[PDB]
RNA sequence: CCCCAUGAAAAGGGAGUCUGGAACGAUCCCGGGAGACCGUACCUAGAACCGACACUGGUGCCCCGGUGAGAAGCCCAAG
RNA sequence: GGUGCAGAUCCCGGCGGUAGUAACAGCGAAGGGGGGUGAGAAUCCCCCUCGCCGGAAGGGCAAGGGUUUCCCGGCAACGUUCGUCAGCCGGGAGUUAGCCGGUCCUAAGGUAGGGCCUAAUAGGUACCUACCGAAAGGGAAAGGGGUUAACAUUCCCCUGCCU
RNA sequence: AGCAAACUAAGUACCGUGAGGGAAAGCUGAAAAGAACCCCGGAAGGGGGAGUGCAAAGAGCCUGAAACCGGGUGGUUAUAC
RNA sequence: AAGCCUCCCGGUGGAUGGCUCGGCUCGGGCACCGAAGAAGGGCGCGGCAAGCAGCGAAAUGCUCGGGUGAGGCGCAAGCAGCCGUUGACCCCGAGGUCCCCUAAUGGGAUAUCCUGCCGGGUUUCCGGCUCCCGGUUUAUAACUGGGUGGGAACCCCCCGAACGGAAACAUCUUAGUAGGGGGAGGAAAAGAAAUCAAUUGAGAUCCCCUGAGUAGGGGCGACCGAAAGGGGGACAGCCCAAACUAAACCUGCCGAUGAUAAGUCGGUGGGGAUGUGGUGUUACGACCUCUAGCCUGAGGUUGACCUCGGCUUUCCUAACCUAUCUAGCCGAACUCCCCUGGAACGGGGGGCCAUAGAGGGUGAAAGCCCCGUAGGCUAAAGAUAGGUGGAAAGUGGCUA
């Protein structure tokens, strides 16, 4: 789950798209608190990373 | 042009950064390696063969399963010390007490860097 | 924009009893759009907000549904319950 | 009744009298909507405040049946 | 050459003697019987009883403190003794407002910018303009019954009121 | 000692209403191989027997002086500095 | 028995010895940051994260180039998971995001927190909002475009003590010191004689060694104190006001051309006769004007006159090339035999390299085990310097 290169491919609409269904998976990530018992640790940090890659294309299309 | 203060050397080799640690695993190769290789010395990776030339286990031949770039250790499948409990823990050697018997090319990167380091023809 | 859902002891019985949910925003301290956030992202329609601070650097909002609408269902899809 | 004491100011309220404008129209009844933001736990003291201390000091203010003039001294409720 | 210590009411560190000694009384209170937990109870828990305060040792809330609050688990240090206990130690939690207060107004008082002054300002200031100055002054509108281990004129129910 | 500061956070902790003042503290071993297991103890890098290591002043860890305290060796002691 | 002296063993304690990724002093480099929001501070960010360091709601790190080649997730070793051979981590270059306070700057803050009015798309959000200067628009309305704070020391300018010494003390000294206020820079300041000295000489300023505790000041007490000259280091010089000319002039914006530069052409606005531009700034003399006479090329005119070609001063930067810097890389020769030892880096024997025997690491004291060293090589991109390149103006010399 790590795009580098399809996201300058797509146009700034389906950003907005992806930019939001990435922030509703780490709201529902953060059952960490409630010890419901993440077995990856690691993919609150992966999409973290992700929404900053999002953004950083968002900027690039001269937004 | 460097310093021979001993303690400006010894701030280098305990500080050194991540791209620049493989000195401190530098080896010889073995006589037979560097008539196919053209030459002297490599640095030392996980899936080499390896023997020791000093040390209580000298003769010792095995393989590398561990690295320690920080330090300059090798950890040889075989080689090993156990606990009180019984579980074998290994026996660390430095890399210039050990001579690479053979390699793993694999990387081909690794391949080419020793082709640039002027490998007779091919 | 909502940080994380809050589902301690009190936080539950709020849920079966009351039938509220408990947010932790950001404390951006000019505020209209709680109400909207929510019901947008859940599609649910929001009664009464109430907010609080923590003493522990948090914002806490106490966000009560219609009662067209159940909290449960809203957990339960986050996984609370 | 007294003073060679005469004992705060404003925002904010209500009303009145006039001037201009439109013919639609409430300070009265009925139904609907909205009302940011920040504080709020606990002690408040012979152990939570200041005095090097779980210091007989200081910082507190407001309140509370019989005998008796009594919020005194003595005895006892609620706590 | 930063070169030799017994003294400087020398500086710092460690350790004696006094000495297992003083103190743990005085300011108008007090315990006893039976049972429990625990490795270990004058000191923690339960029941009965007895004593003291009762214009404060009871009730309500400030400035100040800053998590001391509530639940669970502990006892190396901490508490003038002991401790299984705690305002201590470890792990989890807890503060909800159109009607309460700030927020607003001005008071005694102050400040910024202009002017005037100063060798100069981070200095002075009678004048002009603006702003600041009260969680006990002024200041639109809410009550009851209930609900948690811990919040409640703030949450629920009923009945309302202000702009 | 060297800058006040060689280190779990130096102008850090801590002291003052404030201007300000201002510490302490380095070292196992070549390698954690950091002491399995058994008896005692409520527990305790606690005791004993073991085991690791060239070597356990083994976590309060290099070497480990004196003052001070306890046990023992050799002299001696209640008519006298 | 209380005991007493001496040694041994133990405790307590932390001296002595050895060690060292820390300091201290010199040499050599290099040297400003900020309204495009600095320095300083406050709050946040890690799966479990308290501190330091790093980072800023894109928050223990995002994108693009180059180097490197197999692990990586800081100090910091756990539980659990993930990233990387589709080249990660790490290093260098260039970008993106960059909370609040802060010169703090729309207004307010004894609130690191609140709260406006215009313009734009439009959830979010993004721009504008004292003292001056040059302009617009009706005239105090509004609008376009342009100093403030920080820095360890050093530097420039004003204001300006006492302690102490004089064996007391007041002139004096301490001392224009300490300190206060204002203003800069990578250096500041000074700087082209209304100067020195002495038989007619030198030749801007600054710093070092001297002259010299000399001349000289002083209850002539304590004490204070030059310059010229000599030897060196570096060693430049211009530009205005004025005489004579009299709009021949400067500059904002738009279009073309020019490498988006300077410049040239065209159109609009602001200045300017209360003087913009040209000439010209030195002393037994300089500069300017007129008259007379002698002196490169081409051309015209009446030997003489005038007009275009060299020189002086100023403006400019892109393309290209070269060198250096920000990084990484190459780099000789034993891990031979015997003994001690936990381990040879020790002892004995044998050999080799050296433009390299500076230093470090490795289980002990290593030229030859490894890093390095003497000696050499490197860059897509930025940064610096040089070369090459483009333009504007003003212009005879000598004698009287």
């Amino acid at each position: 789950p790590l795009e580098v290169d399809e996201l300058r491919k797509m146009d700034l609409k389906q950003l907005k798209e992806r930019l939001n269904e990435l922030e509703m998976q780490l709201l529902k990530l953060r059952v960490e608190s409630r010890m419901g018992t993440l077995k990856n640790t690691a993919s609150i940090k992966n999409t973290r990373k992700d929404i900053a890659r999002i953004l950083t294309v968002i900027g690039e299309k001269s937004k | 042009m460097i310093s021979s203060k001993p303690s400006k050397q010894r701030k280098l080799v305990y500080n050194l950064p991540n791209h620049l640690r493989y000195k401190l695993l530098t080896a010889r190769l073995s006589e037979d390696l560097e008539k196919q290789y053209g030459i002297k010395r490599i640095s030392i990776r996980k899936g080499d063969s390896v023997k020791l030339m000093r040390g209580s286990q000298v003769g010792y031949e095995g393989k590398v399963v561990e690295v320690d770039r920080k330090r300059g250790r090798v950890a040889i499948e075989g080689l090993t010390k156990k606990k009180a409990d019984g579980t074998p823990v290994y026996v660390w050697v430095h890399a210039s007490k050990v001579i690479i018997t053979k390699l793993d090319t694999g990387d081909k990167e690794r391949m080419d860097a020793i082709e640039r380091k002027r490998k007779m023809r091919e | 924009i909502i940080k994380e859902f809050l589902a301690t002891e009190k936080a539950v019985k709020l849920i079966e009893s009351q039938n509220t949910l408990t947010i932790i925003v950001n404390r951006n301290t000019t505020k209209k759009d709680i109400k909207n956030e929510v019901e947008k992202l859940f599609s649910v329609k929001v009664e009464k907000i109430n907010t609080l601070i923590t003493p522990k650097g948090e914002k806490k909002a106490y966000v009560k549904l219609k009662q067209e609408y159940k909290a449960s269902d809203v957990a339960h899809k986050l996984g609370m319950l």
